[PDB]
């Protein structure tokens, strides 16, 4: 079963106080609900519809559009490395080989210990200081090869 | 307005956008994403044609026909190349990602992709990569999920989500990875999901109970027909094959159900092919269960009714306005009795008296939809006249339309319409016993008794009208209730009122009444909606006679020693023990009926009638519109021995043997005649239809399409020698493809649509006179009553508030749509659906018998002990028990009744 | 907001204004306005069909601008400087400033606000310092990669 904490709940009425509209509050209720179990389970899903006022089918609809809203288990370290033109011309083939080396994973895939899950993103819009990887928090930038296993360390 | 399209000059209405104003003018634009009920988004990119900025253009531009609008002095180009060479590369873009499916899908041969990659000339493909593949889910008994073939037109949702108002079916996922259909795995929750079948351009949504036993729509044998699962009377299109019933296709009539049918009417057909109906006349003789053919039936049973001093008839709402009238001149119409309860019928007859003498004007179905304030007075509409409820859904979006025209917006442009109009909505006030399924978009829901909804109402007639009788009572908040109420309903310009006999109160008609009637006096244009239960039920009630109880009487003080009893299993109107004992008591039991019903062991003959794919008729819908059904196909051609008549055609030569001693089968135009001679009310149903004798050009109206099959080896298994076609005397249909069925024909009873190039459900386009309108040449069924010039006076009957005594326990009606139909209930893909039967208890009543959340409770009613597992219902108020009306032991006569010693098992 | 520049009685002309910062979830087609609006009701960032435009019915069908971030940090300058010092930036038919820079394999890719009318050239050769060692310059996209 699913059940929404009082933190969860909290959070989501504060932010369904910011719009004229509950289903406004979906996007960040899916982020709430992802920020404290790391993704958005199949219960949660009807948990923030009952909590909304919305069908259960918008908001899954909501939550499978969007590409940081995770409907599918992940690792405690997300890696997200940028795969756009910037990064591409300045080599971020290097560095996508280097991490598959580093976590024998595909992208999309999860370590066997749940350490990290290999993910392309977007432009992370620091194109000028290419290439560039957005691991939990924290934007990674001027990477090189030979600097993916120091930096995969510090992420125990 | 007027539009130049490829040079040639037409005026169309400057309303519309070019897509449909094209299709009105019969130009064919391939179009996906557009629906005529739904509006236009756009999304399908399938429409472009090409628009000049005026007439000396060369350039032009790529617009979408549905988005744009049909302006005056429009001009564009259909068969421009650029035009054809976008339409054609929209079709191969869906064509690369579709399955190599065709032999093996349900929608072959009625696919309007198939429809389209067709007219768009496309046949090659250069497509030589990976197709994208899905999942399927299961939907639930009824409709087959296969995403494969779905070309992401976005018709499924809008139509289940915005106009049907279904919450369990969304897109998901992204960029090409679009997937259609619930979040989980399970039923589809709405009353209207068999639709998508038909609004699904593809084979996504498919008929499972088609599926089951399928047929290419080629090979289907149609007939107009009225769909006989409840009062509304929805226009139908039943194919059959090999002598069973495939399928019920949605029949259009711009006039009633344009579109759509409810899952009822759609998926409850399958009673007709079912291996236990009589289909040879039966005699009893002591233990054995000798068979006749026709004439020796008619001969014994002529001689049985000669020989026996007083013969009554028992009709049914379920039989036509031609079989109850055949009864009634068999038995005479003093000993004629419609087959419903004495409370029943009066309901129906107080409906009857407001419908045609309470100088309202009663909507047909579409124009329900323009209407702009509801109030529903305990009529649970969505589980007995559902599609009142999705009328009734329209016209609450209604106010969503207003706001929009309010800001230069086109009526087509569905989706700023809806941006528009974000949340705000017509009123519509619902009362019930308890939840309702219009809760969801209610502007307030009454859950009382019927005893309070009728006080209620009674209450909002008094505070528009002061002369109507006032309620003493009335407490301060629920009074505010009615103060919010009666400011919606005198602020708007079309108010209705819908109620119904199916609440069981006749208190609660005439606070609609009085209603109506406040409305009215105000100078509003008011219009109300009764709803009643069965197929026949208001023509039943137009004809009269007396009720189920006095028949009862008649036989068992031995007045009556004989009974023919027309196509009603007598249960559902009276007390089983009752009902067997008088038939027992009876010396002579005559059923006509097409189903297998517990009264035939009693019988001493049972006729095998026909049902409505095997009868023709007319049946009055709950507004009063005489509607004619035509027979499917013949029994007797795939099977020799089968002997199943209409009951009009069995009971007229019933008659003519009791008189004269000779058989006559008769003609259904010469019962029609005698209708509407003996009976001057029943006059409109000549017209309901034309008689057998009407020609398009000479020729009959074809049955099947051109193309059907087998047709020197569908029976060559039994006889290689093709029998005789069947001879259709009774109607202007013939059962061959020997016929017309031109969509320019001057006719109004269409069987099918088809056009060259067009075989989907699509094709109801060419059969209109502009798309989404009226059926051209106008629709079929006529209106027997006219609005009365002067009204009736105000109900002074105001009852008391419902108070509960212990050891009584007042039985609140539910209404299932999968179950609470008889001949529904008898099809074999309703067991699956519908719920097992749940008695609804307060939480406060089940604390005070100690009973929690699924134990089962036993009562008493006429003396038969009965249980059933207990659920809480919230909404019921104390002292009431919910019962499912309908289903296996509890009739709907018990709506209403009291009950004792409900105690725990 | 704590200086009362924001919220109720706005430096006491009585204009009330509240500001919300809506953290997006990852889509780039929540970037089109239409869809902006869409994304910021909480739907699928589907864009809209105009016309109607934003202006006459947009977010939750009121009246609704959308405008960039740059184009609202234009503004100030404009309100406190004066109009005709704004157009008085450049001798161009567009006014005012504009963020341009140049990115991948440059010697100093970055950002630098320059006036309308600067040739794409100057940018390179001057503030970018051009094409790095051993690299030929083939190609360019002037405003990303669209
Ligand atoms: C596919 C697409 C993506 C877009 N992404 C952005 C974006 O990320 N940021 C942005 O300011 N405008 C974006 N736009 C432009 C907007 O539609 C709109 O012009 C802009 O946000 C506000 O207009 P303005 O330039 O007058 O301020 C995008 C447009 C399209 C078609
Ligand atoms: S949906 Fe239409 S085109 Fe696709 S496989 Fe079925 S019949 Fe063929
Ligand atoms: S499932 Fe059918 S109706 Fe829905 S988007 Fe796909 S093709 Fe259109
Ligand atoms: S609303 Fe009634 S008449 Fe219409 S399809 Fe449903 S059951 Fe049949
Ligand atoms: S291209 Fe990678 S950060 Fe922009
Ligand atoms: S029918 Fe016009 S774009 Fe789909
Ligand atoms: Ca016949």
């Amino acid at each position: 079963a699913f059940e929404l904490s009082a933190a969860e709940r909290e959070a989501i009425e504060h932010e369904m106080h910011h719009y004229e509209d509950p289903r406004a509050a979906s996007i960040e209720a899916l982020k709430i609900v992802q920020k404290q179990r790391g993704w958005v389970p199949d219960g949660a899903i009807h948990a923030i519809a009952d909590v909304l006022g919305i069908p259960a089918s918008d908001v899954e609809g909501v939550a499978t559009f969007y590409s940081q809203i995770f409907r599918q288990p992940v690792g405690r370290h997300v890696i997200r490395y940028c795969d756009s033109v910037v990064c591409h011309i300045n080599g971020y083939q290097g560095i996508q080989a280097a991490l598959e080396k580093k976590l024998n994973i595909k992208p999309g895939q999860t370590t066997f210990d749940g350490r990290f899950t290999l993910l392309p993103t977007c432009c992370l819009g620091n194109c000028d200081k290419g290439p560039n990887m957005m691991i939990d928090e924290d934007t990674h930038a001027h990477l090189t090869p030979e600097a993916i296993p120091e930096l995969l360390e510090r992420y125990k | 307005a007027t539009i130049h399209v490829d040079g040639k000059e037409y005026e169309v209405n400057g309303a519309d956008n070019l897509l449909e104003a094209c299709l009105s003018l019969g130009l064919d634009i391939p179009y996906f994403c557009w629906h005529p009920a739904l509006g236009s988004v756009g999304a399908c990119r399938q429409c472009a044609v090409k628009q000049y900025q005026n007439a000396e253009d060369t350039r032009g531009r790529l617009v979408m026909s549905c988005m744009t609008p049909a302006s005056d002095g429009t001009f564009i180009s259909i068969d421009d190349e650029e035009a054809k060479q976008f339409r054609e590369s929209v079709v191969e873009w869906l064509m690369t990602n579709h399955p190599h499916d065709c032999p093996v899908c349900e929608e072959g041969g009625n696919c309007h992709l198939q429809d389209m990659t067709v007219m768009t000339g496309h046949s090659f493909r250069r497509y030589r990569f990976t197709k994208r593949t899905h999942r399927n889910q299961d939907l639930g008994p009824f409709i087959s999920h296969e995403m494969n073939r779905c070309i992401a037109c976005y018709r499924c949702v809008r139509y289940y989500k915005d106009y049907a108002g279904g919450t369990d079916l969304g897109v998901y996922g992204a960029h090409d990875n679009v997937y259609f259909g619930r979040p989980e795995d399970g039923t589809l929750e709405s009353e209207f999901s068999g639709n998508l079948v038909e609004i699904c351009p593809t084979g996504v949504f498919t008929d499972k109970t088609h599926s089951e036993r399928y047929n290419r729509k080629w090979d289907m044998q149609f007939a107009p027909s009225i769909c006989q699962q409840c009062s509304i009377g929805c226009n139908i299109s039943p194919g059959e094959r090999y002598g069973e019933l495939r399928r019920i296709e949605n029949r259009y009539n711009g006039t009633v159900n344009h579109y759509f049918l409810c899952d009822r009417g759609r998926f409850g057909y399958g009673y007709v092919n079912l291996k236990d109906r009589p289909r040879q006349p039966v005699q009893r003789r002591g233990d054995d269960f000798i068979t006749l053919n026709a004439e020796q039936a008619m001969q014994g049973a002529a001689d049985i009714l000669r020989q026996s001093k007083k013969v009554i008839g028992i009709g049914s709402p379920r039989a036509s306005v031609e079989s109850n009238f055949a009864l009634r001149e068999l038995v005479g119409e003093e000993n004629f009795y419609t087959g419903i309860a004495h409370g029943e019928q009066e309901r129906l007859q107080l409906a009857l008296k407001v419908l045609r003498e309470g100088g309202i004007y009663t909507p047909a179905l579409r124009e329900i939809e323009s209407y702009d304030a509801v109030l529903v007075l305990g009529e649970d509409v969505t589980q007995t006249g559902a599609r009142v409820a999705l009328a009734v859904r329209q016209a609450v979006k209604g106010k969503a339309r207003e706001m929009a025209a309010a800001q230069k917006v086109a009526d087509w442009q569905i989706a700023a319409i809806l941006n528009i109009g974000q949340r705000a909505k017509h009123p519509l006030f619902v009362t019930n016993v308890d939840d309702t399924r219009l809760d969801d978009i209610a502007a307030w829901t009454y859950r009382a008794p019927v005893e309070d909804q009728a006080r209620l109402g009674f209450a909002i007639a008094h505070a528009l009208d002061n002369s109507a009788p006032a309620v003493d009572g009335i407490e301060p908040e629920l009074q505010s209730k009615i103060d919010v109420i009666v400011q919606a309903l005198a602020g708007a310009k079309k108010p209705l009122i819908i109620s119904g006999t199916n609440a069981g109160s006749l208190e609660v008609i005439q606070a609609a009444a009085n209603v109506a009637k406040a409305l009215k006096g105000r100078g509003a244009d008011v219009g109300i909606t009764m709803i009643a239960r069965s197929v026949n039920s208001m023509g039943l009630g137009i004809m009269g006679g007396g009720s189920l109880e006095e028949a009862l009487t008649e036989l068992e003080t031995g007045r009556a020693d004989a009974v023919v009893v027309l196509e009603n299993d007598l249960h559902r109107h009276a007390s089983a023990t009752r009902v067997n004992a008088a038939l027992a008591k009876a010396p002579l039991v005559m059923v006509v009926d097409h189903q297998r019903t517990a009264i035939m062991e009693n019988a001493h003959l049972v006729l095998s009638a026909a049902s409505f794919a095997e009868s023709d008729g007319t049946v009055i819908n709950n507004e009063g519109r005489a509607q004619r059904f035509f027979q499917v196909y013949d029994p007797a051609y795939y099977d020799s021995k089968t002997v199943m008549l209409e009951s009009w055609r069995w009971l007229h030569s019933l008659h003519s043997t009791l008189l004269s001693r000779e058989v006559d089968w008769t003609q259904l135009d010469h019962v029609i005649d005698a209708v509407v001679a003996k009976i001057p009310e029943l006059a409109g149903i000549k017209d309901a239809a034309p008689d057998a004798t009407f020609r398009i050009r000479g020729q009959k109206l074809a049955r099947e399409p051109h193309r059907y099959s087998g047709r020197t080896a569908m029976r060559a298994n039994i006889s290689v020698h093709e029998p005789r076609q069947p001879q259709d005397i009774d109607t202007m249909f013939t059962f061959s493809m020997e016929g017309n069925n031109q969509p320019t024909a001057h006719r109004s009873q269409v069987p099918f649509a088809w056009a060259p190039g067009w075989n989907s459900p699509q094709a109801w386009n060419k059969f209109q006179d502009e798309v989404g309108g009226k059926l051209r040449f106008g629709d079929p069924g006529v209106r027997l009553f006219e609005t009365s010039e002067n009204g009736l006076d105000y109900f002074t009957s105001v009852p008391a508030r419902f108070q509960p005594q212990d050891g009584k326990w007042r039985i609140a009606p539910y209404y299932h749509l999968f179950g609470s139909d008889e001949l529904s209930q008898r099809a074999p893909v309703f067991q699956s659906r519908m719920p097992q039967p749940y008695i609804k208890l307060n939480p406060a009543d089940a604390a005070k018998l100690g009973v929690n959340a699924g134990t089962r409770v036993s009562f008493s009613y006429d003396g038969n002990t009965v249980t059933l597992p207990v659920e809480i219902a919230e909404g019921l108020t104390a002292g009431q028990v919910g019962l499912p009306m309908g289903m296996s032991g509890i009739a709907p006569v018990l709506a209403g009744a009291h009950l004792e010693d409900l105690k725990e098992a | 907001t704590e200086a009362g520049l924001l919220g109720k009685n706005i430096m006491g002309t009585g204009f009330d204004f509240e500001l919300f910062v809506h953290t997006g979830a990852g889509r780039y087609i929540c970037g089109e306005e239409t869809a902006l609006i869409n994304s910021l009701e909480g739907r699928r960032a589907n864009p809209r069909s105009k016309p109607p435009f934003p202006a006459t019915s947009g977010a939750w069908g009121k009246p609704t601008c959308v405008n960039n971030v740059e184009t609202l940090c234009n503004v100030p300058a404009i309100l406190a400087n004066g109009v005709e010092w704004y157009q008085n930036i450049s001798k161009s038919k567009d006014a005012g400033t504009k963020l341009m820079g140049f990115s991948g394999r440059v010697k100093n890719p970055g950002l630098w606000e320059l006036p309308f009318g600067t040739t794409a050239r100057e940018i390179l050769e001057d503030y970018a310092g051009g094409m790095r060692d051993g690299l030929k310059f083939k190609a360019w996209q002037p405003g990303g990669a669209g």
